[PDB]
């Protein structure tokens, strides 16, 4: 009983990954007791832009002391870890349900914590705030009580007023590169005891976009239905996108110009539920790797392994001008997907061109 | 009605205060002059309650109307001074003046302000009505040869020695804002407490202030070589300029190229500058322009110009400094079809 | 809000089925705009409104009749978007869902109204639809929009679709040419500028609109020949902006039509300009124009505060570029 | 009506939603079972049918199973919604506000009749801030014998404390053959009549929702003759049930112009949705170039058009093909930047003619 | 903060606005005081402080000076922000909206303590207009005993009735080389360890302004955990160095792919943001495209680049200057449609080695 996402979750400042300069930062001021009344973090949803947030409160109401080093035991840090804390306030201006709690909590701020030292409010994209309730934030910020202190989020730091920017302490949480949640998800696995195949895991690292909420979410999720490993063929499923055989035979087929096999390739493919945006995409990236390849013989990646003949072969014995040709017919295909009368169809259409445009040999006429 | 200059107000107001004074003009130092003038002569008289109210499509009507309807029960006498339009008074407000005109008397006094009016606006029932009782004075900047003059005559009554040189300096700077020639003067006297305003120490704190209107930049544009564009541009920033306002001013004087250039065999450049009236110097400079910048360059810069215009309204914040560096380029070299 | 003659044959048909119990609770009506869609909706309701009909209309007299001619009514529904936006709410629906969840206060049936179907929020339809599938009984609703396809499917299957057609050209001269006096000729353009609305088309005139229109035909009648089409910006540069470059659209797309030997022309006030045109612009150079015209009038419109200036010398200047030899015109996007 | 007769009774009913099916079955088959479940996708695409097959799949009196028996006092029980050990709660009726609320605050610990006392929770983002946390604490401290599955079409309005404690499964919407298919199905194994192009229309008019799909498909057998005819679907969706879409494209290639702006004004009496129309041209050039490709291609209710089809097929260049088809799709991305819907249209099929191999020429 | 700690404290501590303290300067030491002061300029060009050393010189205990002794109660209580008779006021604030009203209603004509009850009003135009007025009126009969010093980033907006009444003095905003000194001065008197390249990194950031190098460096310092080093200093402050913007280019153009890639993944490295790139990339190849018609078209700080632009200038082909400003252009299109934006960059490149003029890849 326990999935990633929740095995995971980040009790400490050392636990969180990456954003080491805002980790720092936080740090001195928990240490030399620097605590501004308002602090902003912005970027994108999926950064643990909350999840950072839950680690300051964590340390600002502990019971060891203002720490930057919270105890995981101590009644206030098991209390916050789980949402519920009497003084942490947590607020989602972006929700229909809770408007008038969000409006009401504003305008009656608590000056005095009942248990904690600081009565937090976390706040989730406060541009979204009512500009009722807003007003109330901004009479709280220009003269904010001892007790209280504010923790805000938000998506789109532009679409709040340089009157509330500059009373806060910003904070831009950067996403994450994909070889770098990659490189955690074979750690986490790795000391998990799980075991995995890498060209499964990058697609994992790509799957969630900088979120590594996600990518815990998403890898329980192929461990479910992987029944105990992670492999490309449990994982490629749930994205619906191909295995590297799949996929490279389909742009295999399109070189050799056979259109049968292509048109068969994703019959096939649409038996095992495929996500159309996705088959185009896979081509276009295996497209590209050709394309480097071409250029220095090394450009191969570790788990390409598998492919690595097929992959090579393309390399030496099609044109790069042809290569390039590929790619672009593919990628303008997807320029046109949502706008084609069908997925499905945009991604047939997309490749009966590459066929009738095709260099070496193209479709027919009298 | 006497009509009279700044310097006429003085010895007019010692024989007698009429019943208004109309200031009509642009020069900011100007109109104060005559107003503190006025008044001063008034408040020796009796005159405690002083009044402005501004007229302008939308600005309280009713509350002007009636305010002057109001006589004046223990006769303590107000000044009421009417601030007319920055455009000068339209129909509708010929009328509303006309109704106030009718609120005069001894111990009311008038006083109206605003730029010149035309000779028409001077024709309308209000004007008419006051040309018997009252005084015009014209406040208006000074012509080319006496820009010079009146620098010297303002800096001597300051007790300052303003060399010729010097005051030309002066003059080449600020050109025609009085209130800045002005300033500048008594800054320069805190500088120099000696009095001695030579063109050397003039020149240098001149030089050293550094400040640079957005037309400097266009001035510049104007086919003048682009590091000191580049370098005003990038100076313009430094002052607190907004890219909005800079872009209205290129497009301003970048339209103007268009059809002027566009009038070549239409009319001799020369009676086509009268026309469209801005030709006041610019003009050698305007034409320089338009001799080395081709039909077709001076589109480009115009779609330039368009996308900027759209790029800092789509995304609202793209950062258009960087076009508006790429478009000062643009009207210095000869660009292609790409 | 005035009763057009043409509005009678549907009107017609829509009484004699809520009379004979046929009646489709939810009504769809599609129509161009100025074609009497407003008033159509108006008096079908008024007659549903009656206490005590006299068989095709009202008395004028019954609490309905009275509290109709008040307009305040217990039973009519007005579903107006919300004041100041341009689109409607998720709420407005809700509201009056469960307003009508309660008995009817006259004892009788209660209807609705929309202004246009096509400007709500996703989430408003689907709120909508619930109320169609659980239809309190005797109630009546009437949806309208000029486009039923950027509607819903699942929507516009529940309400009956009709078909509010334009009325045959001859009848929409002659009826124009009682309210305005104009050449056929002008009069039957107005109407093609317009769908076939004949109120849209009489709207044109009404202002000082169609003298307006005749300044665009003169400049462009210069500017065609000449090559100086800079001289058009006179005319087109003006808060009615838009409405303008569309008419310079209508032009543009008919020479275009001539190239291909379309016998339909919008603009039979001047073929003699269609002409000349086509003479002297390719099919392609006019494509080129079509668009840029085309996206340049929806930045005016959409973009809250363009050079209106600008953009449009910029437009001008550019169509002439696209006339001179060897220039590559563009080519849409996407 | 067909959505309620052909709820999914076991995972292989289910339609089109494997990689879920495969993790629930493969967890459900070696006993390995998470305290939350979390179904998350769009409407109609089978978060409830599988919510609901797998509460039923825990509480088999044949025991815990990836295949629920169907016919036992659980199964059908659960089958009828009247099982004392599946409390259903849904999050979004403004109804059962207070029973949403008390029965979260009240969790039976026990169940009273099944292995497992089961909530099914529909919406579950809009539960009040209170119960949220109700339900937060429940996950935290995972009573035995109880089991949440949740369902919800916006997973991100969910606190992220919760979210995380389910395992989630993200729903697909489905492919519009996907939809065709199993609505033939159900109209063959019901004994209605129906056409081809009825069950196109029907499936593409409900995007990716099979809920939906049945849901028109029963208003096409009320409105319509107890028939699911390509005229009563084309009835309630408004689709010109007319050549038009095909003799358009005929014009266009051959470059008639006066033909293509003649259809394109009879078309515009008859009040079409003109993008309605670029989509059938869209979808015509496209059947077309796959013809081209592999003879067989011309479908179903396409067997009334296969000679004209065919003879486009074997006339036209797929080279240009292709280039119709790209043309026209540009012109359904700009058709709303144009003045009007209809000249949108027309600025596209000319330019179609004009970047015609051998058609429209300039001149002075 | 650093920026408290080193507010001046005397004209001579002021950072370059020579030209404002000369004449102030001259002004105190000879006893001439006008009424009122403004000090206009963008941000954080140093008007507060020295409308603050100003009001200092006005009122120590010591006498009118331009240089306050900075030691008696006066000037300590000035600094502290206690001092009774420097009162400030703050227009841009929506907190002190009535304070700001009514103190402007009710001017005290007589010091309590020094021999000037000073105002300083911070962004002065962002008053109401009724204030306007009040000050106005002031300003026109000049209590003496009474000292106004405006502060403003936009003397326009202000009533020109007003601004005429004060002594204008306008500062600029610093130069970068002016920025950097002063930081080199400030940390070496805090012994905090500096590498050139990190102050200019700094400078080049803070637009202009002392306040806010000040808590730039503040925050270099706590990311840098003591130091004020290139690489904390690049961590926040995007960085220029790493960029291969034109080094890519001459790679390009050169065609060692080899270079070119190595480039790319030293970029990716940095976290660059892709699209960016292609601009610099654009916008570099068009203006060497510019070059070439005329050599006045080398720009303020092209100076270092100069040789390495002048070099392409002469040594590329106008025609294969725009092949390959076509095909970054192109390439920049394509890009966030890429499967990956990284991808999108290696990609176009490649693309350029693919149809690049001279030694283009080979086939066999
Ligand atoms: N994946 C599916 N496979 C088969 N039938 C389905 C599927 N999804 C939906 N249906 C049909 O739609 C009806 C409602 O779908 P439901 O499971 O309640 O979806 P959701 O909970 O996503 O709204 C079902 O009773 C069934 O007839
Ligand atoms: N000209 C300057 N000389 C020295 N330090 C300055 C200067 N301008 C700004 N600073 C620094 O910036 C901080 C804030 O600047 P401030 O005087 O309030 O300027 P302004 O009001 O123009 O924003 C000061 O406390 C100081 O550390
Ligand atoms: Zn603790
Ligand atoms: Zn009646
Ligand atoms: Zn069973
Ligand atoms: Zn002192």
């Amino acid at each position: 009983y326990q999935v990633l996402a929740r095995k995971w979750r980040p009790q400490t400042f050392a636990d969180v990954v990456g954003q080491e300069h805002v980790l720092t930062a936080l740090a001195n001021g928990l240490s030399l007791g620097r605590i501004h009344h308002a602090y902003l973090f912005s970027g994108t949803r999926g950064v643990g832009k909350t999840s950072i947030a839950r680690l300051l409160a964590k340390g600002l109401n502990c019971e060891t002391g203002i720490t930057a080093t919270p105890c995981g035991v101590c009644d206030n840090c098991r209390e916050i870890e789980q949402g519920r804390f009497v003084d942490l306030i947590e607020i989602d201006a972006a929700s229909r349900t809770k408007v008038e709690d969000t409006r009401d909590l504003l305008d009656n701020v608590q000056y005095a914590p009942a248990r904690g030292r600081f009565k937090v409010y976390l706040i989730d994209e406060v541009h979204m705030l009512s500009r009722h309730s807003f007003n109330a934030l901004l009479k709280t910020l220009e003269e904010p009580p001892e007790h209280v202190k504010f923790l805000l989020a938000t998506t789109d730091p532009q679409k709040l007023p340089v009157t509330i920017l500059s009373r806060c302490l910003q904070f831009h949480l950067k996403a994450l590169d994909v070889e770098q949640i990659r490189h955690q998800l074979e750690h986490i696995l790795n000391e998990e005891h799980i075991a995995h195949e890498p060209r499964a895991l990058q697609l994992l690292a790509r799957a969630a976009e900088g979120s590594l909420r996600d990518a815990l979410s998403l890898t329980d999720q192929a461990i479910a239905s992987g029944d105990g490993q992670v492999s490309t063929q449990a994982v490629s499923a749930m994205l619906g996108t191909l295995d590297d055989d799949q996929a490279l035979s389909l742009v295999e087929a399109m070189v050799e110009a056979n259109g049968e096999r292509v048109m068969a390739l994703i019959n096939e493919a649409a038996a095992r539920g495929i996500e159309w945006e996705a088959l185009l995409v896979e081509m276009l990236g295996l497209l590209h790797r050709i394309a480097m390849v071409q250029l220095s013989p090394a450009a191969l990646g570790n788990d390409m392994a598998a492919i690595e003949l097929r992959m090579r072969e393309l390399a030496r014995t099609i044109p790069p001008t042809d290569i390039q040709l590929y790619y672009q017919t593919l990628l303008i295909g997807r320029k046109e997907l949502p706008y084609a009368p069908d997925r499905r169809m945009g991604v047939e259409m997309t490749l009966l061109r590459a066929l009738a445009f095709h260099p070496r040999m193209p479709l027919p006429e009298p | 009605m006497i009509r009279l200059y700044p310097e006429q107000l003085r010895a007019q107001l010692n024989e007698g205060l009429r019943a208004a004074y109309l200031l009509l003009g642009n020069d900011p130092l100007l109109l104060q002059e005559s107003q503190d003038a006025v008044r001063q002569v008034a408040a020796a008289q009796g005159f405690e309650e002083h009044h402005t109210f501004s007229i302008d499509p939308n600005t309280d009507w009713n509350a002007i109307f009636s305010l002057c309807q109001a006589m004046s029960l223990f006769a303590s006498r107000q000044t009421l001074l009417l601030l007319l339009p920055e455009n000068g008074p339209n129909a509708a407000i010929n009328e509303q003046l006309l109704t106030l005109t009718g609120l005069l008397h001894d111990d009311l006094l008038l006083i109206v302000r605003g730029n010149k009016l035309s000779k028409a606006q001077e024709n309308a029932a209000w004007f008419t009505a006051l040309a018997n009782r009252s005084v015009q004075v014209t406040c208006q900047t000074p012509e080319q040869a006496q820009l010079p003059r009146w620098v010297a005559a303002r800096a001597k009554q300051l007790n300052l020695e303003l060399d010729d040189a010097a005051n030309q300096v002066l003059c080449y700077c600020y050109e025609g804002n009085l209130l800045a020639l002005a300033q500048a003067l008594e800054r320069l006297s805190l500088l120099w407490p000696d009095g001695k305003l030579t063109l050397p120490r003039v020149e240098q704190a001149v030089n050293d202030a550094a400040h640079f209107t957005p037309f400097h930049w266009v001035d510049a544009l104007l086919m003048g070589k682009s590091k000191r564009a580049l370098h005003i541009l990038q100076q313009l920033r430094l002052e607190g300029s907004e890219p909005v306002i800079l872009l209205r001013t290129l497009q301003r004087e970048l339209l103007l190229l268009v059809n002027l250039k566009r009038q070549s065999a239409h009319t001799p450049l020369r009676a086509l500058f009268d026309k469209h009236r801005v030709w006041q110097n610019r003009r050698g400079m305007m034409g320089e322009a338009l001799n080395r910048l081709s039909q077709t360059q001076l589109r480009q810069a115009v779609q330039l110009l368009t996308r900027t215009e759209l790029t800092l309204k789509q995304d609202y914040g793209q950062s258009v400094w960087a076009e508006l560096e790429g478009l000062s380029l643009l009207l210095c070299h000869k660009p292609l079809a790409d | 809000m005035r009763w057009y003659p043409w509005l009678r044959p549907d009107f017609e048909k829509l009484v004699a089925s809520y009379q004979a119990g046929r009646g489709h609770h939810a009504l769809l009506i599609q129509a161009l705009p100025g074609m009497g869609d407003d008033a159509l909706i108006y008096a079908l309701s008024r007659y549903l409104l009656c206490q005590q009909p006299q068989g095709h209309k009202s008395c004028g007299h019954c609490r309905g009749c009275q509290l109709m001619q008040a307009g305040t009514h217990p039973d009519y529904y007005t579903l107006a978007p919300e004041k100041g936006k341009n689109t409607l709410g998720v709420d407005a629906v809700r509201e009056v869902t469960e307003k009508l969840n309660e008995h009817a206060r006259l004892g009788g049936a209660k209807v609705v109204w929309v202004t246009d179907a096509a400007l709500l929020t996703d989430a408003a339809a689907n709120a909508l639809l619930k109320t169609l599938e659980e239809p309190p009984a005797e109630t009546w609703f009437f949806l309208a929009t000029r486009e039923p396809e950027r509607l819903l499917a699942t929507l516009r299957s529940r309400c009956r679709l009709h078909y509010l057609a334009p009325p045959p050209e001859q009848y929409a001269v002659t009826w124009l040419s009682r309210e305005v006096t104009m050449s056929q000729d002008a009069l039957l353009a107005a109407l093609r500028l317009s769908a076939g609305s004949p109120g849209a088309a009489l709207a044109l005139f009404q202002g000082d609109n169609w003298q307006a229109r005749e300044t665009l035909c003169q400049a462009l009648a210069y500017s065609v020949p000449s090559g100086d089409w800079y001289s058009l910006l006179a005319a087109l540069n003006h808060e009615q902006a838009p409405a303008r470059l569309h008419w310079l659209a209508t032009l543009l797309m008919d020479a275009l039509k001539r190239h291909h030997g379309a016998a339909q022309v919008t603009n039979v006030d001047v073929p003699g300009l269609v002409a000349e045109l086509a003479n002297h612009l390719s099919p392609s150079r006019l494509q080129a124009i079509l668009g840029d015209v085309c996206h340049i009038r929806e930045q005016l419109m959409s973009v809250t505060g363009i050079n209106r200036e600008l953009l449009i010398t910029d437009l001008l200047l550019r169509i002439e570029h696209y006339l001179q030899p060897g220039v590559v015109l563009p080519v849409p996007h996407l």
